[PDB]
């Protein structure tokens, strides 16, 4: 049956400036079916308070998710989003970059 | 406002 | 401007696991207002916007009813499908519904839907008449004639031309400060060197509210759409959107370029060039 991979956006809600607030986001759409497994990444490791948007659809049927955590950007330090998905053969990992 | 369905299946 | 209220809904089996899951959500526009989560604590339709929290206990026990009653349906609609097109009991599908209304800018009515998918195809759908059915398949078509001879559109058009305007209005009204207001696009533009021949061109939307948007980058005025990396239109997280245009300029040539922004917030379409 269908199967359409997610899209995947990781990106801040303000523009980055190191030692401010932020929020770090990873914006998944256009998945199907829609289990699907998303984590945030600090220097290679999952970050426990992420918090997600409640499943909603596109007019194409298509699931998307917004997760989200809170997170003080920094030069040094490097954020990921890691996405899993049956129409991935191995787990997807996207890197912030605060200029996308 | 949801609607109020009799309800109707498929 | 114009406004919409939608419901979504999916309803996912799981085989030996129970019940299947079943999420509802409703937006005004791109705001998203109430939610339900079978697997949640609560069991009821909850708020998800600040100008809907106020709505009476008479409010949320109702639409906590309904959705529930919407719930129920869905499950069984799962089995009803499995039978319809002959599947295993063993595998999981997934079953999604959609409805809602569109108005104008003088808020009167536009348009109206009704529309079911089965694993991420059409289904079923109401047509623009709400009147007619569009069925594909043969199952399909079995569920389309269960619902004439219900006339199931009559009551659906009922809900559409009526209640669903009739309280797209209200929450329009209630939630003014945020429904009703247009954040025009925060617009920059960045350049970055990929290398010494080229350098990227980027053209940034940030804060912007409704999320429809057009974004285009142009090079001595023609269209440069397949040499733009253009982005989805994306949630900043807090109620307002994003989005951006690059494009890849050889050396010397950035002043050829320029990015052209419309949105309901700005009065004329606006035109940025790297200068």
């Amino acid at each position: 049956m269908i199967q359409r991979t997610p899209k995947i956006q990781v990106y801040s809600r303000h523009p980055a400036e190191n030692g401010k607030s932020n929020f770090l986001n990873c914006y998944v759409s256009g998945f199907h079916p829609s289990d699907i497994e998303v984590d945030l990444l600090k220097n290679g490791e999952r970050i426990e308070k992420v918090e997600h948007s409640d499943l909603s659809f596109s007019k194409d049927w298509s699931f998307y998710l917004l997760y989200y955590t809170e997170f003080t950007p920094t030069e040094k330090d490097e954020y990921a989003c890691r996405v899993n998905h049956v129409t991935l053969s191995q787990p997807k990992i996207v890197k912030w970059d605060r200029d996308m | 406002k949801l609607y109020q369905n009799p309800t109707t299946y498929i | 401007g114009s406004h919409s209220m939608r419901y979504f809904f999916t309803s996912v089996s799981r085989p030996g696991r129970g019940e299947p899951r079943f999420i509802a959500v409703g937006y005004v526009d791109d705001t998203q207002f109430v939610r339900f989560d079978s697997d949640a604590a609560s069991q009821r339709m909850e708020p998800r916007a600040p100008w809907i929290e106020q709505e009476g206990p008479e409010y949320w026990d109702g639409e906590t009813r309904k959705v529930k009653a919407h719930s129920q349906t869905h499950r069984v609609d799962l089995g009803t499908l499995r039978g319809y097109y002959n599947q295993s009991e063993a595998g999981s599908h997934t079953v999604q519904r959609m409805y809602g209304c569109d108005v104008g800018s003088d808020w009167r009515f536009l348009r109206g839907y009704h529309q079911y998918a089965y694993d991420g195809k059409d289904y079923i759908a109401l047509k623009e008449d709400l009147r007619s059915w569009t069925a594909a398949d043969m199952a399909a078509q079995t569920t389309k004639h269960k619902w004439e001879a219900a006339h199931v559109a009559e009551q659906l058009r009922a809900y559409l031309e009526g209640t669903c305007v009739e309280w797209l209005r209200r929450y329009l009204e209630n939630g003014k400060e945020t429904l009703q207001r247009t954040d025009a696009p925060k617009t920059h533009m960045t350049h970055h060197a990929v290398s010494d021949h080229e350098a990227t061109l980027r053209c940034w939307a940030l804060s912007f509210y409704p999320a429809e948007i057009t974004l285009t980058w142009q090079r001595d005025g023609e269209d440069q759409t397949q040499d733009t990396e253009l982005v989805e239109t994306r949630p900043a997280g807090d109620g307002t959107f994003q989005k951006w245009a690059a494009v890849v300029v050889p050396s010397g040539q950035e002043q050829r370029y320029t990015c052209h922004v419309q949105h309901e917030g700005l009065p004329k379409p606006l035109t940025l060039r790297w200068e």
